[PDB]
């Protein structure tokens, strides 16, 4: 119980930054946010001749 | 010909900004540094940066 | 608005305080201007439509 709770305790403290899964999560939010907003910023202003 | 200085817009930081456009439309190809000498007397001699 | 420098459609607000302040615009990493200058002399930061 104290070792289970100790395990969950280090599971509380550790998200950033060296703990991917979490960098996979921000790879996802930065993925679709990057695609949406940043690709839409490439699409407009500017493309054409 | 465009002249730039840090003096008027960023005196303390050094970024250069345009302060003049001179009506010189013949392309400048050459330049030289004009030597200056300071006609001090011996006891008034300074060092110049 | 229609500034001498550029066209555009924006909602000016008296914002603070980021810029160059001697040439007039401010961009944000793209073609757009976000956006104060020009008024005399205040910070009318613009936005998209």
């Amino acid at each position: 119980a104290n070792k289970f709770n100790q395990a969950l305790g280090a599971m509380q403290t550790g998200f950033t930054t060296t703990n991917e899964a979490f960098q996979k999560v921000q790879d996802a939010v930065n993925n679709n946010a990057q695609a949406l907003s940043k690709l839409a910023s490439e699409l407009s202003n500017t493309f054409g001749a | 010909v465009h002249l730039f200085s840090s003096r008027y817009v960023d005196l303390y930081g050094g970024n250069m900004f345009q302060f003049a456009t001179l009506p010189v439309y013949d392309t400048i190809k050459y330049y030289s540094i004009i030597p200056h000498s300071i006609r001090s007397i011996q006891s008034d001699r300074k060092a110049w940066a | 608005y229609s500034l001498y420098g550029v066209s555009g459609r924006g909602v000016f607000q008296n914002c603070t305080a980021v810029g160059v302040r001697q040439q007039r615009f401010v961009y944000d990493a793209y073609q757009n201007l976000v956006g104060y200058y020009s008024d005399d002399g205040n910070y009318y930061c613009l936005r998209a439509c």
